[PDB]
């Protein structure tokens, strides 16, 4: 009748940290209880590889089955733009289904990163906003976090990337903190991970005065 | 009354015919059709209602609908033991695939290609609200319909008339105990896997003088005459001492 | 053998700015796609809180790249009605549908909350570039409908970009607007303004300024 296939990229953060293991994920849904084994062949720039890890079928709440195959991708392969192809074969499919995926293409560009303190006008509230402006980057894949005194700060939100007028992307990240903590002189830092920074990361600090 | 297309639920503009086994009563009033067959050539919203024919027949409730998909059943009220035919019917007999049948909001069957579904011997677990869904150019979902499956008789319990550590030479009656809920039932008594007394309308069985070798595990089966509802009791442990 | 299915309908609200300036004319837009060669004709009925109105403008069917038609109907809505939460219902009839399709749209529900508007000057580290970024932070607002622009000396500035609204942890929204200007203009002391239009401001409009201080 027709299983469907979906092919997912790795998490940007997994691709920008050499300590992590980025993965491509091939998901096949609407497999029937009757259908025989769902078979996976995987290719890297058109050359077959045999190190994919395919999971057992798992019955979903709707009584159909779902099958996932995961292929680890190497740091320099993903960032150099290699293409990953998942090929799904099964009796319920008249022809095998192929999906391809790779890093967004185009010349990388390095973001600049600027920390902006809260406005004087906001300093009447119980909490204040610390802002991190990340602009001029391409492609749009990126991760932003905040830390202070060696530990993640959790109360933040980051806009999506927005196309600027020169074809690059920008975003802003907002960390909300108690006013007291800002005035007492604590140092906060915005850490940005992006392909084109040296070693795919930078960190900028922000503190009173 | 019987129906060509069996389905008591039909789309607007489709054909259905009622045969009577003459006068036709729709919603309690009389109509023209004298024929032993009633012809709805192109169903409309006024053809919905309670139909009866000529003593006189039980009602049949016919529903005319509009929608993308319509879950069709052959009737809405069943006794335990009866077959239930389901169909996920596409408007204008178009193609849907990857079809799902739902019972009480839980998908219970998936076909790659549209297909009807017949539950051959129903029972209380089949009681509930059914709908279907399917993929055409988009994923389309039918309204729910109520089906009713009524328990004919609960599963029997074997009851003994003297409690289990009992003495040689006693009378003990075994009773295969089940209440009908509106034909009569047929009963058979067993010891282990061995038959003590076969199919019979009597619900009791006597050991006139109990002996040591009557110690064992006793059970029973209650069956309708035609047997398409047949249910067994759990085993009761019975001991005779010297 | 033909797959079951007919047209689809999408019902779009007016542009935030049109709802917030009483001199503009906000519209709700009912778009029908996948109208077939077989069943080309399409009919619109429109309702405002369940009462049929008749002043909608229906454009002519246009054939798309995939050999189906697209048919659009526009209803002008009154400023106060939209902000006071009236519901606009578009009813689409066509022979390829088993029943008419009804879509309803209204302003998002929930207590409106006033945007807080703060201007932030460029980073010290940016001030070696030929161009600099003037930032306008807008937060605490509900619902998400908002419009932001920049002015200087009475005249509008065109070189800005604004993020979409983002759900904050308290259920309100925020965004940032960034205006790029020649550093020379920032250095010379020009006053720039970030103007915000939202329902929960008085007159639906506020304005905050930003300039390199004198002396
Ligand atoms: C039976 O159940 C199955 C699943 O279980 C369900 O349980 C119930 C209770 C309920 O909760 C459901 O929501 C559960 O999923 C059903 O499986 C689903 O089937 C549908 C389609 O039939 C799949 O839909 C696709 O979804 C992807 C997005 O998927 C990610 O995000 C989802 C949440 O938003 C998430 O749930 C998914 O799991 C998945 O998460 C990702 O997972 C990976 C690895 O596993 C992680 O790495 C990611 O981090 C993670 N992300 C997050 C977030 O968690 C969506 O992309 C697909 O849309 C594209 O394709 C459509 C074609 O069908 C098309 O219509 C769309 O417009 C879109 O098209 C694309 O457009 C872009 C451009 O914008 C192009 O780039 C693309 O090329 C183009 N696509 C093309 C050309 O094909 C699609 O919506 C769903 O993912 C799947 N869920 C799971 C889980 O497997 C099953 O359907 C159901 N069967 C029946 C018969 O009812
Ligand atoms: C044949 O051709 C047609 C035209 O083809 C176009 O496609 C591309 C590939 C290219 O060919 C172009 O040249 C063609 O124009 C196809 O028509 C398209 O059909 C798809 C659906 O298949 C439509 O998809 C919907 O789009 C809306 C958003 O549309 C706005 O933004 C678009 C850009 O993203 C823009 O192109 C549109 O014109 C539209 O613009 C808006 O227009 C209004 C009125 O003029 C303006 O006022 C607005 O400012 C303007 N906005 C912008 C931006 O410019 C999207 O919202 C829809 O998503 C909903 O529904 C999805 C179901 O399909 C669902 O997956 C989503 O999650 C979402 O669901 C909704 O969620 C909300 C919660 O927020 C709920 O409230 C809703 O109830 C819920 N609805 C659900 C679940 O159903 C959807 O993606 C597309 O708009 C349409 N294009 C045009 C043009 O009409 C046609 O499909 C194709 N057919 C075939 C068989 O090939
Ligand atoms: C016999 O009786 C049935 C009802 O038991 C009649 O069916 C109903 O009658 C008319 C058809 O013309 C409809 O008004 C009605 O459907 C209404 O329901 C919806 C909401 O549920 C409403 O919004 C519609 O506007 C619509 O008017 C019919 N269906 C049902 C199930 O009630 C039937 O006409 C009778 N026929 C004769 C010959 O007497
Ligand atoms: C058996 O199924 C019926 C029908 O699905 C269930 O009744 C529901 O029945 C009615 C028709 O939809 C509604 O009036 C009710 O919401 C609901 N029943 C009650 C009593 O509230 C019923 O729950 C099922 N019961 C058993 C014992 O099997
Ligand atoms: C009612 O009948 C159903 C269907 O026959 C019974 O379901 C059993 O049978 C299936 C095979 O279809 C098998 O997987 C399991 O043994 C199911 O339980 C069901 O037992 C019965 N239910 C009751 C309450 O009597
Ligand atoms: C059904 O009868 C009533 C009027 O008595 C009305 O709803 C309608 O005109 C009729 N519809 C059809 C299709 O005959
Ligand atoms: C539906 O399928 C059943 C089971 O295969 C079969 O007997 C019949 O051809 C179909 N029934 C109807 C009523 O069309
Ligand atoms: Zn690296
Ligand atoms: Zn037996
Ligand atoms: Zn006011």
């Amino acid at each position: 009748g027709g299983p469907s296939v979906f092919l997912f990229p790795p998490k940007p953060k997994d691709t920008l940290m050499i300590s992590r293991t980025p993965e491509v994920t091939c998901v096949v849904v609407d497999v029937s209880h009757e259908d025989p084994e769902v078979k996976f062949n995987w290719y890297v720039d058109g050359v077959e590889v045999h190190n994919a890890k395919t999971k057992p079928r798992e019955e979903q709440y709707n009584s159909t089955y779902r099958v996932v195959s995961v292929l680890t991708v190497l740091h320099q392969d993903w960032l150099n733009g290699k293409e990953y192809k998942c090929k799904v074969s099964n009796k319920a499919l008249p022809a095998p289904i192929e999906k391809t995926i790779s890093k967004a293409k185009g010349q990388p560009r390095e973001p600049q990163v600027y920390t902006l303190p809260p406005s004087r006008d906001e300093l009447t509230k119980n909490q204040v906003s610390l802002t991190c402006l990340v602009k001029g980057f391409y492609p749009s894949d990126i991760a932003v976090e905040w830390e202070s005194n060696g530990q993640p700060e959790n109360n933040y939100k980051t806009t999506p990337p927005v196309l600027d007028s020169d074809g690059s992307f920008f975003l802003y990240s907002k960390l909300t903190v108690d006013k007291s903590r800002w005035q007492q002189g604590n140092v906060f830092s915005c850490s940005v991970m992006h392909e084109a920074l040296h070693n795919h990361y930078t960190q900028k600090s922000l503190s009173l005065s | 009354i019987t129906l060509q297309p069996p389905w008591v639920s039909v789309f607007q503009e489709e054909t259905v015919t009622l045969h009577c086994e003459t006068q036709w009563f729709l919603n309690g009033t009389a109509t023209q059709t004298s024929t032993p067959s009633y012809r709805i050539t192109s169903a409309s919203v006024n053809d919905s209602g309670e139909y009866r024919c000529q003593g006189r027949s039980d009602p049949i409730q016919l529903e005319i609908h509009r929608g993308w998909l319509l879950l069709q059943v052959s009737s809405r009220v069943f006794t335990e033991g009866e077959p239930l035919a389901l169909r996920c019917h596409a408007w204008k007999d178009k193609l849907v695939y990857n079809v799902l049948y739902y019972r009480n909001g839980k998908a219970f069957k998936f076909f790659h290609w549209n297909s009807n579904l017949t539950i051959l011997k129903t029972n209380i677990s089949h009681n509930g609200t059914y709908h279907c869904s399917g993929m055409g150019k988009h994923r389309y979902t039918s309204a729910g319909i109520s089906v009713t499956v009524k328990e004919l008789f609960p599963a029997p319990v074997l009851n003994a008339s003297v409690t289990s550590p009992l003495l040689e030479g006693n009378l003990v009656t075994l009773s295969c105990e089940t209440k009908l809920l509106l034909l009569q039932l047929y009963f058979s008594f067993y010891m282990g896997s061995k038959t003590l007394r076969g199919r019979n309308t009597s619900s009791e069985y006597q050991i006139l003088t109990a002996r040591r070798e009557d110690s064992g595990l006793y059970w029973c089966e209650a069956a309708t005459e035609d047997g398409n509802v047949l249910k067994r009791s759990p085993e009761l442990e019975l001991q005779v001492l010297g």
